[PDB]
RNA sequence: UAGCGGCGAGCGAACGGGGAGCAGCCCAGAGCCUGAAUCAGUGUGUGUGUUAGUGGAAGCGUCUGGAAAGGCGCGCGAUACAGGGUGACAGCCCCGUACACAAAAAUGCACAUGCUGUGAGCUCGAUGAGUAGGGCGGGACACGUGGUAUCCUGUCUGAAUAUGGGGGGACCAUCCUCCAAGGCUAAAUACUCCUGACUGACCGAUAGUGAACCAGUACCGUGAGGGAAAGGCGAAAAGAACCCCGGCGAGGGGAGUGAAAAAGAACCUGAAACCGUGUACGUACAAGCAGUGGGAGCACGCUUAGGCGUGUGACUGCGUACCUUUUGUAUAAUGGGUCAGCGACUUAUAUUCUGUAGCAAGGUUAACCGAAUAGGGGAGCCGAAGGGAAACCGAGUCUUAACU
């Protein structure tokens, strides 16, 4: 389909099953939620029975005591030691398939050229790597929350945006689902879009 | 938009959880009956019990043997004939296409239909419909 | 509060027998 | 994601307790009893919503009576001298004239007889 | 860890196309001259698994 | 999976393939040539790192307030809005942070240059004997003595030596492969008593280490050993001068400090059981799960002047707690003195079914590589073809000499 720009007006040819196939719902969801489980790192515990700081011994006898029989002070049903179902360190990432990932990404750059929430433009650099100097260009666009994307990385345009919380810098090899989503609008660049087709297909 | 993205319906279950109050359903034992084995904590029967009977895997009589060579044999299509390298298909190239497996020292060929480009098979064997199909189509048989 | 550490041994006065 | 039930449960005893307000004793101040006492509450006040409406079905009936043998007729003959009469007036509203309006039951009784007759 | 097949089941019973299993049956192995012909003929091929207790074989050979 | 197995419960490979990492040597000996490479130990020099550190940008006015970092208005820094503190929430008040620098002295690492010691290269020869193997008894290999190969060993025996010997799963012949009975060798691998930084859909004082409070302490035991409870004033002690009751008390009432003293050290918030004082109503002729339905009177308030609400409740109909276990419980069957807190279907890996999503006669990768939730990696697994014990055949196959 066609994108349009809005500084140089020149045209860009881009497949439309990569930026205009349907918006599937369920499909970018469960994308977006193996990315968060993705970035748990699981490092919990708990001490069960058998790893609380204690001794085997009983407390009492079996029979004769007028209470409740009892085993050990590490019981879970006592005070200090327990934990019925102690939690150990885990993974939750799960598998998520390629095909379906990058189903998932069509889906959503295809819904934010939907929503014009994706502009295009030409090479966007900044001259010294000075946050003054991006936080101006970004000024006179009317952009405070935007997702810049380059097909190359310079140190310039890194560090400019470094101390921007509401700007980021990204090359298109990482690109995510999150950060596309998150962002209210996102900016690429004519190399960067190039990029996106090849390794998306 | 990242608060607007649902599941598609009937996706999630929420489970169930056992011993949750009465309303609840299964709960004051959670659907596992009144007292017994299979009630107890870490109750139940091994597989193959039948409650001190001779189970059945043992009441049968074991019958015949494993042979070594079916597990080096392996049967070809048709279909996945055709799309080995150009024109000529062997024992060899086949593990190129990855159709058999390394460890594959004999073949078949069987009738699986939709075979159009002529081909020439060396070493393998065509069964009956096989042999029919190529022809028709303008291959080959030699051993 | 504190267990008692001792427990006293009964008898058993009726045999009931 | 350890999950402390401090607040639910305090909400939770509350409102039994507040629902048991009034009760003698334990019964309105500890929440094992409490609970026992409202849930009891709860099966007799289901009850007698029934009840209510039989028991108010036999005052009106002994009222009737009454009135309808001060009149010089039993409560059995003058129902059946309304039926044969075509009067749909209920129990409810026939104590109610008996107790207030005795012209209107006089009229009722006469009517009665004149039927059975 | 993965399941253990049932290694004495494995040796008595075979899948099928459908499904099913096949068996042999249990009762010519000894003490044969006193049986009918009739019956140990019947009993050469091999037969297919019940109904009722196909659920017990399914258990017994998870992976077979 | 193949196998092992009272062929029960269970145990469970290898070949082969894909990865991480790769490095080969010496003695059993003489000669020629003899620092000839590589190593280990002691000096010098370069680089880097550790052990102290230094600089480090940019805000003011009004409103609320005990106090603003808050609201409102207008500014500036950012290769520094990572954090912590400051009288409520700070990029611009402070310590820090990105960044750029710093070492007299001691040190680890990678190099170049000296010394010490064994030691290059070529020819010829040699090439590990009470050993291999065997009998008996055991053990280890997935392999429990079974038809049982292979390895190790207590006991008794015992070769050939390269025209020789070992192995290829009883064993024999033919072939293929290797050379035991002497040794050395970093890499990928396992763990954290301890040190630094960083992180957490981990805990937040009955939790988290037994121990947030000088806790393995108090305390218990002859001893090994067992083993607690106990955190919070306020921004700042500004921790209550002084007066009065009292026993030169305790405790209290004033005064003062403070935004607040029902924040006074018995100190944030301050629930419940439990114990009290006051007010309204009821109760000393009335029998029982103590409630529920009806309901007079009385005391408070509301509009209207009749009721509506709140509390109490004479009198009256009906009514023998809950849980558990049972054919069946008010049962005189079990459990609970009460309150508060804690306390029981979880987790990992496999397998089957259902729902849902992707792709589709195809589907999907694992380890690993990867400036890395991407992309590579298709080793492999499942499926499209089954029948037979198997060879084998194949939309057929098995059964049988062969099928109506």
């Amino acid at each position: 389909m066609e994108l349009v720009l809005k500084d140089a007006q020149s045209a860009l040819t881009v497949s439309e099953t990569t930026f205009g196939r349907d918006f599937n719902e369920a499909l970018v969801h469960q994308v977006v939620v193996a990315y968060a489980a993705g970035a748990r790192q699981g490092t919990r515990a708990q001490k069960t029975r058998a790893e609380v700081t204690g001794s085997g011994k009983k407390p009492w006898r079996q029979k004769g005591t007028g209470r409740a029989r009892s085993g050990s002070i590490k019981s879970p049903i006592w005070r200090s030691g327990g934990v019925t179902f102690a939690a150990r360190p885990q993974d939750h990432s799960q598998k998520v398939n390629k095909k379906m990932y990058r189903g998932a990404l069509k889906s959503i750059l295809s819904e934010l050229v939907r929503q014009d929430r994706l502009i295009v433009v030409e090479k966007f650099s900044v001259e010294a790597p000075k946050t003054k100097l991006l936080a101006q260009k970004l000024k006179d666009m009317a952009l405070e929350d935007v997702l810049i994307i380059t097909g190359e990385l310079d140190e310039n345009l890194f560090l400019a945006a470094r101390n921007l919380h509401k700007v980021d810098v990204r090359d298109a090899t990482g690109i995510d689902p999150v950060s596309l989503i998150a962002f209210d609008k996102v900016v690429m660049t004519a190399d960067a879009v190039k990029q996106v087709e090849e390794m998306l297909a | 938009r990242l608060n607007t993205l649902s599941p598609a319906e009937g996706s999630k279950k929420a489970g169930k959880r056992l011993g949750r109050g009465i309303g609840s359903g299964l709960g004051k034992t959670g659907g596992r009956g009144h007292k017994g084995q299979k009630s107890r904590s870490g109750g139940g029967v091994r597989r193959g019990f039948e409650g001190g009977q001779m189970p059945l895997y043992r009441r049968l009589p074991k019958f015949g043997f494993t042979s070594r060579k079916a597990a080096i044999t392996a049967e070809i299509r048709l279909s996945d004939l055709a799309k080995v390298e150009g024109g000529v298909v062997d024992l060899n190239t086949l593990k190129a296409a990855n159709i058999i497996g390394i460890q594959i020292e004999f073949a078949k060929v069987i009738l699986a239909g939709e075979v159009t480009t002529p081909v020439t098979v060396r070493g393998l064997r065509v069964t009956k419909g096989a042999r029919a199909a190529i022809e028709a189509a303008g291959g080959k048989i030699e051993e | 509060n504190n267990r008692p550490v001792y427990i006293p041994r009964p008898r058993p006065p009726h045999p009931r027998l | 994601a350890r999950v402390k039930r401090g607040v639910i449960a305090r909400a939770r005893h509350k409102k039994i307790l507040k629902q048991a307000k009034g009760y003698y004793g334990a019964r309105s101040r500890v929440y094992r009893v409490a609970f026992q006492a409202v849930i009891k509450a709860g099966q007799y006040a289901y009850r007698d919503r029934r009840q209510r409406k039989r028991q108010f079905r036999q005052l009106w009936i002994a009222r009737i009576n009454a009135a309808a043998r001060q009149n010089g007729i039993s409560y059995s003959k003058f129902i059946n001298g309304l039926k044969k009469a075509s009067v749909e007036i209920d129990r409810k509203i026939l104590a109610d004239i008996a107790v207030f309006d005795k012209v209107a039951f006089t009229a009722l009784v006469e009517k009665a007889k004149a039927a059975l007759a | 860890p993965k399941i253990k097949t049932v290694r004495g089941a494995a040796k008595r019973f075979k899948k099928t196309g459908k499904g099913g299993f096949k068996h042999k049956h249990a009762n010519l192995r000894h003490i044969l001259t006193k049986k009918a012909t009739k019956r140990k003929r019947h009993l050469r091929p091999k037969a297919m698994v019940s109904k009722g207790d196909l659920g017990l074989v399914i258990a017994c050979l998870p992976y077979a």
